[PDB]
RNA sequence: GCCGGGUGAUUAGCCAGGCUUAAAUUUAUUGUCCGGUUUAG
């Protein structure tokens, strides 16, 4: 029962909670993000009433849908780090990603995956489920629903439904001694065998088919690299010796910002943009602070630290 | 220009002219001591000069500014480019196509081991076919 | 087409009266015009010269079957690579499929090496079939071809 | 193909970034001579002109009777060498069709261009559509394009990628505007169809006209004869 | 219409020629195409960009207005 | 051999000036006001 434990925490009568089960699909709105070099992009984003309903689902359902492990994102501690740190040490790699990922998942599939799992719901639980975590673009008359992102339920949803396919193609790569794993829409690959990476886009093809029908790859994404170029995994370099890095040329933006405001010619705006950085700098690598100290004296960098 | 870069790649022409007829216009070659007609040519020479022709009036048209309109950049694709043409002029017609427009990117198939004789090996791409994993498929190999 | 159902017809039977079923229809045909008119009036001559079959009335050696199956062997004689040939009916239209290795093809898809072949040995086994109507074996007559 | 506020990131001397900077600037001036005489104007016509047009590398799917296959192509000469029923016409028009939305959208934006026909997808029973994939390199600037079909029949849908020449376009077009006698790329394809080679008195010429279609073909002979 | 020059004044008439067409196609069936400006027909002047023609239909107190634009081969921006 | 990648140190410092190291034809850095990770008031 999951109809009466909202009525009961959000305190609806039967009126109200009708009428917002009947209009929630079309309480969105939807704009514009300019594109780090030429471009927009498009986003669609729920109102303040529907949002902490959705959040209290997701509370909901979260300790009663199975989750895959080798998928590090949206996942509690969890992030880019580990990540990367699984291929820190291999020689070839391949990435590769989806096609318009996020809204190719409808209610078919997911009530389809929700039966397999042995959880009974009622005709009522189906009805408020599916009316309240999609969303309907076009006229009233489309009748098609999609989840879209942007909306706080979306990303648990998205890995729950993908756990079959994780779970095929992980027992595949282990047998080869391949690695792989999983970022949002993300997928990478790597080894130390030579001529082994050639076959995987066709095993790929045929468990997307297979366990998750609908979904396709984008062709005119698929990388190769090895040890003779430049190697990153999800924005994180990974050096020839084997250690994450942030690159060099983020390591002489710093220091000539933290140079020129030793002359006191940095705007306070700069200042707390700097800072931010240098603290995810210094988590990604846990020597940077030091080298800092011991290049500029602790002094400067103590008061900079403090200033604001 | 135009008129001898036609010329270039037809050694036994001596000129070429436009003449005013009564009611028409006219182009009148001249192949060793006879005077010729554009319709009374072979087909090898009637294909080149339609080659070259078309190519130097696309180049001139789309470059007006540069001094020699003939160093443009681009892509040409042809096919089958040994059409119509003895083995005489099958050897030199690639390193022609490559001197006369330098800038220009070309792909090129062919069908006789005439050609092969006079390309570097960084050059060449081989179709085959081979069966792998019980599926017939289609490879390209380097020399 | 027209030697396909002359093959069916004629040398696998499954006509019966055929003679006397298109003298029939062009009594129909008759029957309908006394109930376009040159279109009618050529249609009953077609129907006339269908319900002729008696007349002609040979079924020799040389049969409809025979010339079919001389036509797509000596085709593939030219095309070792393919393994058949045939003419399929379907959407109330006529077709043909090659098969290729372990895929069909239809006649449009073959590439121009084919192409050209395919047309002149076709162009010249119709004509040698065509006007020695007598030989048994009609790839015998006489005559003179140019090629460039 | 749109502007912005211009995030600095880090420096850089990319052709995009000239783009972006003459967009920004052209966003607050009005006199049409400062713009003609700005130093912005002169860095991307200098980029574009140094710039040398070079396609990288194609690939195949699905597409006729090949199956799954890349080639890379040198800069300057490639041959290709086979027997019949090979595929050697298949790749020249994968190439002639990824570069005719290129053609169409230099002409006017947002113009479509060639698809792919019904039958040219493969026969096999497990195939359920067909893709080609492209990339183009100015030097340090690098453009990509997918153009894909699904199989009659099938309920399942897919689209294509057209920002990268939407965008590369725009770059020609603005050009195109500021400049008297700017040049364009040449793009042609000869075709087995020359065989058939064997008015209305026009009287103005443009650089436009040879753009009517990638292929050469009957008339272009007429023409021909007119311009001489 | 009274007077003479080199433009002529049967110029005018094709104008409004050409808006009718529309409303004439809509009405034999939903959404068919009428009659587009030609590109040789912009002025050949080094200032111009795209051409125009705009007409108003009223009936009664109905009003109803047409725009029709056509723009030079390569221009920057489509209408 | 050549070219292209990795970066501790260096410099009124995002340019440059030096020492190391890596290789089948084979990366050209990405989306906020949502989600999870880092820091702080
Ligand atoms: N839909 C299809 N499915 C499978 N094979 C196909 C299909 N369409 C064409 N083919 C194959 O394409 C082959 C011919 O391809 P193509 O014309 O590219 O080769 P080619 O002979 O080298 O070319 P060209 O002579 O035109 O220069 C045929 O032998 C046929 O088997």
């Amino acid at each position: 029962q999951l109809t009466s434990k909202i009525i009961s925490k959000f305190n609806y009568n039967r009126l109200a909670f009708q009428l917002l089960l009947n209009e929630a699909p079309k309480k969105y709105k939807v704009y514009y993000i300019p594109k780090r070099g030429a471009g927009f992009r498009v986003i669609a984003q729920p109102t303040k009433e529907l949002k902490n309903v959705q959040r209290f689902i997701v509370s909901l359902l979260q300790p009663k849908l199975p989750v895959h492990h080798k998928a590090m994102a949206y996942e509690y501690k969890k992030s880019i780090k580990d990540n990367a740190l699984l291929h820190k040490d291999n020689n070839y790699i391949l990435k590769m990603d989806f096609q318009n990922f996020f809204n190719k998942i409808k209610p078919d599939i997911f009530f389809s995956k929700l039966e397999n799992t042995g959880l009974k719901l009622d005709s009522f639980d189906e009805n408020t489920l599916r009316n309240l975590l999609f969303w309907r673009p076009g006229k009233k008359r489309s009748t098609t629903l999609i989840l879209s992102v942007g909306a706080p339920s979306s990303p648990f949803i998205s890995n729950f439904v993908m756990y079959d396919f994780d779970k095929s193609l992980d027992d595949w790569c282990r047998n080869n001694g391949i690695t792989y794993s999983r970022y949002a829409d993300d997928i990478t690959f790597s080894t130390n065998i030579k001529d082994i990476l050639c076959r995987v886009p066709k095993v790929v093809k045929k468990m997307l088919s297979l366990h998750v029908p609908g979904l396709s790859i984008n062709e005119s994404k698929t990388i190769f690299t090895s040890m003779a170029h430049n190697r990153h995994v999800t924005g994180v370099t990974l050096t020839p010796q084997g250690n994450l890095s942030i690159g060099r040329d983020r390591k002489r933006m710093l220091f000539a910002k933290i140079h020129k405001y030793s002359l006191g010619l940095l705007s306070s705006e700069e200042i707390n943009k700097t800072k931010g950085m240098i603290a995810f700098a210094n988590y990604l690598e846990g020597d940077f602070l030091l080298r800092l100290q011991k290049k500029y004296g602790c002094e400067l960098i103590t008061k900079f630290l403090m200033e604001g | 220009s135009v008129i001898n870069t036609i010329l270039k790649f037809l050694p036994e022409f001596q000129w070429i002219k436009l003449v005013y007829g009564d009611d028409d216009y006219k182009i009148i070659l001249k192949k060793g001591e006879v005077e010729l007609d554009i319709q009374q040519l072979s087909q090898g020479e009637k294909t080149i000069f339609t080659l070259v022709g078309d190519l130097a009036r696309r180049l001139i048209l789309l470059n007006p500014n540069l001094s020699n309109p003939l160093l443009g950049y681009g892509i040409v694709l042809i096919d089958e480019i040994d059409l119509h043409l003895h083995p005489q002029w099958q050897q030199t017609i690639i390193e022609r196509l490559t001197s006369t427009f330098p800038n220009v990117q070309f792909v090129i198939t062919t069908h006789s081991p005439q050609v092969l004789s006079t390309v570097s090996s960084r050059s060449v791409r081989i179709l085959q076919e081979v069966e792998v994993d019980g599926v017939n498929d289609l490879i390209v190999s380097h020399p | 087409v027209f030697l396909h159902n002359r093959a069916s017809q004629e040398k696998l039977s499954e006509s019966q009266t055929t003679i006397n079923a298109l003298f029939s229809d062009i009594q129909s045909l008759k029957a309908t015009l006394t109930q376009v008119i040159k279109g009618l009036e050529l249609s009953l001559k077609e129907k006339l010269n269908y319900m002729k079959s008696l007349q002609s009335g040979e079924h020799k050696f040389n049969n409809a079957v025979s010339l079919y199956d001389s036509v797509i062997n000596t085709i593939l004689k030219f095309l070792p690579e393919f393994q058949w040939i045939k003419l399929v009916y379907g959407d109330d239209d006529y077709k043909i499929i090659l098969k290729k290795g372990e895929v069909e093809l239809d006649i449009q898809q073959l590439s121009q090496g084919e192409k050209t072949i395919f047309t002149l040995v076709g162009d010249l086994a119709r004509r040698l079939i065509l006007l020695n109507p007598n030989l048994s074996n009609p790839l015998l007559g006489y005559g003179i071809v140019l090629i460039d | 193909m749109w502007s912005h506020p211009q995030f600095e990131k880090i420096n850089k001397m990319n052709l995009e970034t000239c783009y972006v900077d003459f967009l920004e600037l052209e966003s607050h001036v009005i006199n049409e001579d400062y713009l003609k005489e700005s130093v912005e104007l002169q860095k991307l016509i200098s980029t574009l002109n140094e710039s040398k047009f070079h396609l990288n590398k194609i690939g195949i799917h699905d597409f006729k009777r090949i199956r799954e296959l890349q080639i890379s192509l040198e800069d300057d000469l490639t041959v290709f060498v086979g027997d019949n029923g090979f595929g050697k016409s298949t790749i020249l028009d994968a190439i002639a069709i990824v570069l005719s939305w290129l053609r169409s959208n230099i002409e006017k934006e947002s113009k479509p261009g060639t698809y792919i026909k019904s039958h040219e997808v493969n026969n096999s029973v497990d195939v359920e559509y067909a893709s080609i994939d492209a990339n183009i390199k100015l030097k340090d600037f690098n453009t990509s394009i997918l153009i894909t079909k699904a199989k009659e029949g099938a309920y399942y849908s897919r689209n294509n990628e057209l920002l990268g020449v939407k965008k590369l376009a725009s770059i020609y077009r603005l050009v195109n505007k500021y400049v008297d006698n700017a040049s364009l790329p040449l793009m042609a394809y000869y075709s087995i169809a020359r065989s058939y080679i064997g008015a209305k008195t026009k009287t103005v010429w443009s650089k436009f006209d040879v753009y009517d279609e990638i292929e050469f073909d009957r008339n272009d002979f007429t023409d021909f004869f007119q311009w001489l």
